[PDB]
């Protein structure tokens, strides 16, 4: 008897039997989750480490990818040998159209999408104006602490320890400590019309994330030269986005139909040209092939 | 910082260990059920004015996965022993679980709660509430609740009670 833990972003896992050992496919593993035939289509298996997270295909055999991780790392990254063992996660399918996601009402799908979005928010992968981050923080408060009570929350509540659970780590020490009053007021108004049922609250959090341009993005790593700048290359159903790796600052955001791509010489880089402003850049990365294949597919589904 | 609590839900097959855990953590109850090998859930809750991070292990109801069983009891801080009030056999089975836990912990001072689940199915009740009480008492006046994952009776209370016991 053999089994594997499939994690989610909150640290939870579900064990699934490997009926065909390391030859067990992503498709077969997906059958052992708690999802329905309908809701399995929203999610899939990803293999993730600190330096690299990859969406797997239905025919892939996740345990062999785990086995082959050192070789996969040498192939897709500039890194020297690493000491980390990747884990398997259940996560949003990068191909899931926003129009489809905007109609989901299944409580389990919503919570899973919610937890992943929360994870991205705190990690700093969502750039948004302060007002938006404040709305998101207030919903997280309602979700975890229930109704605003002046006795409990007005003063001496939102400290550095629990701010870190409701705002991006990239804002935590800079300007989040000046939003505290704004956060509490939005939280209060939320409590005093709107359904306080958990899954409605989680959908509301999601609705606010859906309009963030990098929502649902698969992230790859690379470099551009101005000095070499390490960057995250995010690709989603809306387009292509570049983040400064260190600060998570949004450097470039381009919608499909507004730019063109070209895979370089070998899979070592790709060039981007703007259709509009006639500006362009090259991204160096050994994941260039994966990025371009995905740009093609996601552009192609409209 | 927020203290973490390792909770373990044990008992025979079909008693509602998963239903109770999922109702508590996700607020979902459906008649449909998936069998369990081993699932771990995480949830932040407030118990006695204090924010707590719970890690709840939902187990296979079977003697399979022995390595897991021994490890559950070594690492678990608090244990919910669940039976179904509709199934005498599941009530009977809990005695050995109780003795195994005390043996591993090498003390009778273990956070534990005896749970009679499916209390909403009164027309199929086989295990009298007085018998559940009688067992708990036999177990050094161990905590005892009748619960329903379906109707959300005593669901939260199960985990809250274990946390309070761990805090003692
Ligand atoms: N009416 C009612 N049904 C319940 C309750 N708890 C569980 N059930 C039902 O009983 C069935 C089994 O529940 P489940 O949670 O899968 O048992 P388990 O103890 O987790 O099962 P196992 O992995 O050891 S085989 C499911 O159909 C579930 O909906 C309850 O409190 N009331
Ligand atoms: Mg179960």
């Amino acid at each position: 008897f053999e089994k594997v833990r499939i994690y989610r972003m909150d640290g939870s896992y579900r064990s699934v039997e490997l009926k065909h050992g390391n030859n067990t496919t992503v498709q077969q593993i997906m059958e052992g989750m708690r999802l329905s035939q309908e809701t399995q289509q929203y999610f899939t298996i990803w293999i993730c480490s600190e330096n690299l997270s990859l969406q797997l295909k239905p025919y892939h055999k996740p345990l062999q990818h785990v086995r082959d991780w050192p070789e996969i790392l040498a192939e897709l990254t500039n890194l020297d040998p690493q000491r980390e063992t990747p884990q398997l996660f259940l996560r949003r399918d990068v191909r899931l159209p926003l129009e489809v996601e905007k109609q989901i009402e299944d409580p389990l799908a919503i919570l899973i999408l919610f937890d992943e979005a929360r994870y991205n928010l705190l990690k700093g992968f969502y750039t948004a104006p302060d007002a938006k981050l404040i709305t998101l923080a207030s919903l997280l408060l309602q979700i975890v602490y229930g109704n605003y009570e002046s006795k409990k929350h007005k003063q001496g509540f939102l400290n550095e320890e629990n701010l870190k659970s409701i705002v991006p780590v990239t804002k935590l020490k800079s300007k989040a400590p000046h939003w505290t009053n704004r956060i509490l007021h939005e939280y209060k108004n939320l409590s005093t019309g709107v359904s306080k049922e958990m899954h409605h609250l989680q959908r509301m959090f999601l609705q606010n994330c859906w309009e963030i341009p990098t929502y649902g993005a698969a992230f790859f790593t690379g470099q551009i030269f101005t000095k070499v700048i390490p960057v995250y290359v995010g690709v989603n159903i809306k387009g292509l986005h570049l983040l400064n790796m260190e600060t998570k600052a949004l450097l470039i955001s381009l919608k499909y139909g507004c730019f063109m791509w070209q895979l370089g010489d070998t899979d070592t880089c790709f060039q981007i040209h703007s259709m509009e402003n006639k500006m362009s850049f090259i991204v160096h990365t050994k994941q260039a092939g994966l990025v371009v294949k995905l740009l093609m597919k996601l552009n192609g589904q409209l | 910082s927020m203290r973490e609590y390792k909770l373990v839900v044990l008992g025979s097959v079909g008693v509602g260990k998963s239903a109770l855990t999922v109702q508590f953590v996700q607020g979902i109850f459906v008649e449909k059920y998936d069998p369990t090998i081993e699932d771990s859930y995480r949830k932040q809750v407030e118990v006695d004015a204090q924010q707590c991070m719970l890690e709840i292990l939902d187990t296979a109801g079977t003697e399979q996965f022995t390595a897991m069983r021994d490890l559950y009891m070594k690492n678990g801080q608090g244990f919910a022993l669940v039976y179904s009030i509709t199934a005498q056999s599941t009530f009977n089975d809990l005695q050995d679980l109780r003795e195994q836990i005390l043996r591993v912990k090498d003390t009778d001072d273990v956070p534990m709660i005896l749970v009679g689940n499916k209390c909403d199915l009164e027309d199929e009740r086989v295990v009298g509430k007085e018998q559940g009480q009688n067992l708990a008492r036999q177990w050094n006046n161990c905590a005892f609740l009748e619960s329903s994952a379906k109707s959300k009776i005593n669901v939260n209370e199960i985990f809250y009670d274990l946390v309070r016991q761990i805090n003692r």
